[PDB]
């Protein structure tokens, strides 16, 4: 169907179609244009007139001009040829390698499982990771909120997880970056592709990339979280495994929301958001979830205005999150990495009826140790540490030695620690630190702890350096 | 006496800081309550002007 | 084309459709869409008519043919429900099958007045030791479960359901509960956990869930408590006890907020419309006792609302507060530290529920309050004591999840502790204790419990028999 | 409802047969002036931000095109346009002149000569809303862009190619950063090595023309002009030329950074640009959001600063480097342009007036400021010496409350303070007065391995002054040693430590 372009404001544009109308959300594309521009509807003003919101920028557009229908929305290139390819919302790749290739499209306006596709049985997704295995186990299909993000170690964090999630389930990854600083995406596309889970030669790849640039409209930043879920839900459903979506901003995912939904003139609501916001964040959050054919592990990144957690948007967000990590810089300081926040960080699924009753103690044990350790540097700073008794001596060595086995080489920064990177499966964090807190290695240094895979390379680290 | 009263002190400062930081917490809650607030009336009012006319 | 029973929408765009036509079509009237959603006819103007859509507007389009069906907005209720989930329009969705429902009740329907009503005279038993002693709630009563993110209060919603076994299970037909629970802007994954809880409890014979999560448009979240309120209300006008729990009332608000909003409505405070207070007081106020000339029945209510960052003189609470009829105060920073269910027993009141606890429950709980509330004002002698006793009542109390307990075993266990058993005992085995002693009372001494059930009081004879009991157990721990 | 074009005149026009002798294509009658915005009828086929030009001279950026009419901004004030004009396509999107023709020259928002020096030479056009590059051209930061203040250089290092943001408050050094930023260069562009010359730009948005003027003066007398464009959008000037002066310095720019050569963009001041765009929208009656500003307002400044990037060799290897200037209000960075601008950029560098005062100028707030490019914008011989100057800042930071006590406190702490005062005291820099880098990193060096602990801190910045001169004279062949070479050899430290030693062991 063939209609024409009636207003032009701004990023909205009114076009009238005189056969039939499109149904909303369906995409349109501007015939006489040197750069594929798609317009995608939102209203229905009436008189055969539709309102549209553009995805790339609307300048030297002639009211009149053509706009075809597609038919359907947004549809983009999904399969396994997407893997180490970047591409923009409307799915053209933006790497200059060539076309997708791809013998499937998907619509990115899909909808949530039904109440029946759902699994009813928590989970726990093993990352390979001490820290976050043990004080804040990452649940499977449900989303973890990721903060700290400046320098601390987030994109080797996001390239190490990507890497142990395909090494270990063999599952893909999406790399969704809303509103990507272009500076920021290029220095990705190379990290990844030097750390190895990019493969521009073999087509061996482990994540597909999906930019919406923070020079695109604002109609554009607002659907590629949508873009990378589709990527992701091929995966899943088609595929049948458990796939990992990052999804870094989410704060730019809500504002790109907020920007088109005044746009098309609707009254803000509570701080100048959208009325919809708490729709327009749930509908992509739901389409994050456990399926009975796979799975999609979200990880946002997560940024919170005016350092307040009560502002709409991660009041809203963290309605959501089934999962906390919290790098902290007061952490990469002392050489600890992955620099997470062991007390900082959260799990909804630290329950011993999800976990089991061992998995729980020993988490709840470390972290009450660690308390206690972070009560007793006070009084080491003030009151020196001659003011200990025996049995705070003995915690804080313990609490020391904990820290250093938090910690743990990655296999994608070897050209870091001069270590060789360690995927340390579950049954051994847990006995590694059951260990640790009965006490049966307060014989060995501190520094034997630091930087090891397993318990056992702490037993051969001491022995190494202490012969 | 010195021994004791230097003691005393620094309990009293820890014990004067806590209250703060109590004080500050509270405080930096009702003050992010106030901002919201803000931007929500002042985004109000332009908007009922901007339907006014 | 009928211009009177049919229109064609003039303009679909936020939910709100515009049609042209149905001249005959009454004011809040379901029609239904040509595609195959169901709107809700709010304005009817000189010229077109608004509907409000119950689904995603990306289905209809303009010059679909919208058709009344000709009846208010109305929802199937019956006991052919019970067992099911069902969305906010009575359609199930948990795909066991349709419905198949006799009666339909409108979701508009006003609550009953002042003469039906009586006042509250039955407990509603809801097995978690701090709220059934010290905040009690009675049957019709509107008891708020006021909290944060993540402090337990679906925890308390699914504690009561799973409870209300014990009564729907025997055959007095006067004490069975029928459980409702609303969804609203809930993630989809938590309600289909919930409902396996439910049934791996078998706790669903007797439970309807009806959802409108956060996947869900606007106008159903909006639609979703009086939905659920009519399934309820029918057991309330049948002489049946039922017993409704939103969850959340603040999703509902801003649900409604975001509808208002996209109708270009003058936001109020915090953007809130100015009908919100109504919106929810329309709501409340259908948990009612209605009176031995009506019924006899009752419905329950248990609201839900998530304050934010512990402000409890927002907005939205301080409306839902002043509709309740009590709080129930969880707190955060108890909830963390290690007390759990982490009820503020400070904050937390129950106006009407005090004269329908229990008389066992109630001498018992008395003692308890007054000592905790004088713990409360001292955190040497009589202060050491104090402090003493408080501890052991405030480790008495916490409770582990999906174990509710029987009114008799909770009896059992602040008996001991309230009259001094555990004064000596080291204050953090109070519930390593706890746990044992149930079991004991639990398996040897039955009729004590049973005769205490039964007589529905602590008799002279009874206590008597029940400080032997815990006195000869504490010797052996 | 209503519309604009129901007007009388027009149906009148249209009833009795007379709108057929109107070219109602490439012509419009304006329907209503006001407030620099005209309405007009007709321009079928107009584009969407292409220039029109009326009949009284005047030009103007038709922004809106609704179905009855069109919404353009005037270039200028509307007493000379009449409802009922006539207003005719010019036919192309709006551009500006480049190239080295604009060297030394101030030109206003559109690339007219301002500066009557006569005309501009002007061989190449450009349109100002060109899209940015993509993820493949560009290339990671590497090569430093020398600000020559030891403070930037030093602790917020800034990479070509990179957006950095010189948020702060009213008067407290943004523009001084600027010039002094400007005036640095001298060195290189004078010098002949072709890969260290830097062009500058400085866009002047919404300054009043005196101050332009005397800063055109303070170039000059720097004889920093011969390779500074100015664009000038001063107060006087309409919304539409302030809101397009960032878009033609970016232009006049990103032509430097396509022909391989390297350029710096002062965007002074983008929180200007914000107001003018937000006027242009709320008379074109656009939907308001946060504060009044439009709902495309991240989207104006992010399309602009997109723009500042390292072009790959296969590409010709040339950047241009941003420096947006944002003056927030009380010390609010999380009011909306703020933070939208902070949120864009790569890094800032926050100044204060409390520092300001203190005696800390330039004023910028360590801790506050920084720079996610990093070391990796930096020399050898600045990483070496400012990692060791960073990490003692940061120690200096976390315990200068303790400052008036000092006393009466462990040894630790005094050696951290007593570091902590002579570092700042180093950082402390004059007014137009840039320093080589060579200067900078023997300053640094002399003060961060302690050479400075016995000096009292009210000498310090004469110690700087007189030994930077000594080595700037006595000893050039190790200044080159360490330029050239861009590292501290063996050899050179150890020149470095006698020379330090032998001045201060005779200063007084
Ligand atoms: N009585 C209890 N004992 C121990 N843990 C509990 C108890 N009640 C709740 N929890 C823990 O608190 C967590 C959250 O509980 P719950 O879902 O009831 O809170 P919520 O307010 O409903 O959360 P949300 O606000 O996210 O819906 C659960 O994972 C559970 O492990
Ligand atoms: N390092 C410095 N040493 C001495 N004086 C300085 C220094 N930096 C700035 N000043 C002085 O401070 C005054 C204000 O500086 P400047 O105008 O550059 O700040 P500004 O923020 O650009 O002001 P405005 O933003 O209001 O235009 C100037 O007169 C300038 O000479
Ligand atoms: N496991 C690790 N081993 C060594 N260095 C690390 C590790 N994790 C993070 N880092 C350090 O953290 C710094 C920041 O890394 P990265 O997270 O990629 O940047 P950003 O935090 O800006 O995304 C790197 O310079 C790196 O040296
Ligand atoms: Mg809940
Ligand atoms: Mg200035």
């Amino acid at each position: 169907t063939t209609g024409r372009i009636v207003a032009v404001i701004g990023a909205v544009v009114d076009v009238q179609f005189d056969e039939g109308l499109p149904p909303i959300l369906n995409a349109l594309e501007v015939q006489g244009r040197e750069t594929r521009l798609v317009l995608e509807v939102a209203q229905h003003l009436g008189e055969s007139t539709v309102r549209t919101i553009a995805m790339d920028g609307t300048e030297g557009l002639v009211r009149g001009q053509k706009v075809l229908d597609s038919g359907a929305p947004i549809r983009i290139p999904v399969g396994p040829e997407t893997l180490g390819r970047i591409m923009n919302v409307i799915g053209e790749p933006i790497d200059e390698r060539g076309p997708i290739k791809t013998k499937q499209f998907a619509a990115i306006h899909a909808e949530a499982p039904e109440f029946v596709e759902m699994s009813v049985e928590q989970e726990i997704l093993v990352t390979g990771i001490k820290v976050v295995d043990l004080l804040a186990p990452y649940a499977k299909g449900g989303k973890i909120g990721l903060f700290g993000g400046a320098g601390v170690g987030k994109t080797v964090l996001i390239m190490e997880l990507i890497n142990n999630v395909a090494k270990a389930h063999g599952g893909y990854s999406v790399f969704a970056g809303v509103g990507e600083r272009t500076r920021e995406g290029n220095d990705l596309y190379h990290e990844m592709i030097e750390s190895g889970v990019i493969n521009l030669k073999d087509a061996t790849s482990k994540v597909a990339l999906v930019y919406g640039q923070m020079n695109e409209p604002p109609g554009a930043r607002a659907r590629v979280a949508l873009t990378g879920l589709t990527v992701a839900e091929y995966f899943r459903d088609q595929e049948g495994q458990d796939v990992l979506l990052f999804i870094d901003n989410i704060f730019r995912f809500t504002q790109a929301g907020s920007e088109v939904s005044a746009l098309l003139g609707r009254i803000p609501s509570a701080v100048g958001y959208q009325p919809t916001l708490a729709t327009d964040m749930g509908t992509m959050q739901e389409r994050i979830t456990t399926t009975k054919k796979g799975s999609i592990t979200s990880v946002q990144a997560i940024y919170v205005p005016a350092d307040d957690l009560t502002d709409p948007a991660p009041a809203t967000t963290f309605a959501h999150l089934d999962a906390t990590t919290v790098l902290s810089r007061a952490i990469a300081e002392l050489g600890i990495y992955p620099a997470v926040d062991p007390l900082d960080s959260t799990s909804r699924i630290m329950d011993p009826n999800i976990v089991g009753s061992e998995h729980y103690d020993v988490a709840r044990g470390v972290q009450k140790i660690l308390q206690d350790y972070k009560s007793l540097q006070d009084i080491i700073a003030i009151l020196g540490m001659d003011e200990l008794s025996e049995e705070d001596k003995l915690t804080v060595s313990r609490a020391r030695k904990i820290q250093r086995f938090l910690s743990q080489p990655f296999q994608v920064a070897e050209v870091f620690t001069g270590h060789l990177g360690k995927l340390v499966p579950l049954k051994e964090t847990i006995k590694g630190f059951q260990q640790i807190l009965a006490g049966e290695y307060d014989h060995l240094p501190e520094q034997a702890f630091y930087m090891v895979g397993p318990i056992e390379e702490a037993v051969a680290k001491a022995d190494k350096l202490a012969e | 006496s010195t021994t004791s009263e230097q003691s005393a002190r620094m309990t009293a400062m820890d014990n004067a800081s806590k209250n703060a930081s109590e004080m500050i917490d509270k405080l930096t809650l009702t003050f992010n309550r106030t901002r919201q607030a803000v931007i929500t009336k002042e985004l109000i009012e332009i908007i009922s002007g901007a339907a006014a006319l | 084309v009928d211009l009177e029973e049919t229109g064609r929408v003039l303009s679909i765009g936020d939910g709100i459709a515009r049609v042209h036509g149905l001249r005959n079509v009454q004011a809040e009237e379901m029609v239904e869409f040509s595609s195959g959603l169901k709107g809700m006819s709010l304005n009817l103007e000189p010229d077109n008519v608004g509907v409000v859509v119950f689904g995603n507007d990306k289905l209809i389009k303009e010059g679909d043919i919208v058709k009344r069906t000709g009846a208010i907005v109305d929802v199937p209720v019956g006991e052919e429900l019970l067992g099911r989930v069902v969305d906010a329009l009575g359609n199930a969705i948990d795909g066991k099958g349709p419905i198949g429902s006799k009666a339909r009740r409108r979701v508009g329907l006003k609550a009953p007045g002042i003469i039906p009503r009586i006042s509250v005279r039955e407990p509603m038993q809801t097995g978690i030791k701090a709220v059934d002693s010290l905040v009690p709630i009675g049957r019709g009563q509107r008891e708020l479960i006021i909290g944060d993110r993540q402090t337990g209060k679906t925890s308390i919603a699914i504690d009561t359901i799973i409870n209300q076994k014990r009564f729907n299970d025997g055959t007095d037909e006067k004490k069975k509960l029928y459980c409702i629970y609303v969804a609203i802007g809930q993630k989809r994954s938590t309600v289909a956990q919930l409902v396996k809880r439910l049934t791996d409890a078998d706790a669903m014979k007797y439970t309807i869930v009806v959802s409108a999560t956060a996947s869900d448009a606007a106008p159903l979240q909006y639609l979703a408590p009086y939905s659920g309120c009519s399934m309820g209300e029918y057991f309330r006008d049948n002489g049946k006890h039922a017993l409704i729990i939103y969850d959340d009332l603040s999703k509902q608000a801003v649900a409604y907020r975001q509808m208002s909003l996209l109708l270009r409505r003058p936001p109020g405070r915090e953007a809130y419309p100015g009908d919100v207070f109504y919106l929810h007081s329309r709501l409340l106020e259908r948990a009612a006792k209605m009176n031995d000339a009506f019924g006899g029945g009752s419905l329950t209510a248990l609201p839900v609302i998530e304050t934010q960052a512990g402000d409890v003189s927002a907005y939205i609470p301080t409306n839902v507060i002043s509709i309740t009829d009590g709080q129930i105060f969880l707190e955060t920073e108890l909830f963390y530290k290690g007390i759990r269910p982490a009820i503020n027993v400070g904050l937390s009141v129950s106006r009407v529920g005090s004269a329908a606890q229990t008389r066992a429950m109630k001498q018992v709980a008395g003692t308890m309050k007054l000592e905790l509330a004088q713990y409360r004002e001292v955190a040497d002698a009589a202060t050491q004591q104090l402090l003493s006793r408080g501890v052991r009542l405030t480790e008495l109390l916490k409770q582990g999840q999906y174990s509710p307990m029987a009114i008799e075993e909770q009896v059992a266990v602040i008996y001991a502790g309230v009259r001094g058993y555990l004064d000596k005992l080291e204050p953090s085995k109070i519930t390593k204790f706890e746990n044992a002693f149930l079991s004991h009372v639990i398996s040897q001494h039955q009729a004590l419990l049973g005769k205490i059930r039964t007589d529905g009081k602590i008799s002279e004879e009874s206590d008597a028999k029940l400080k032997e009991i815990v006195t000869n157990f504490l010797a052996g721990f």
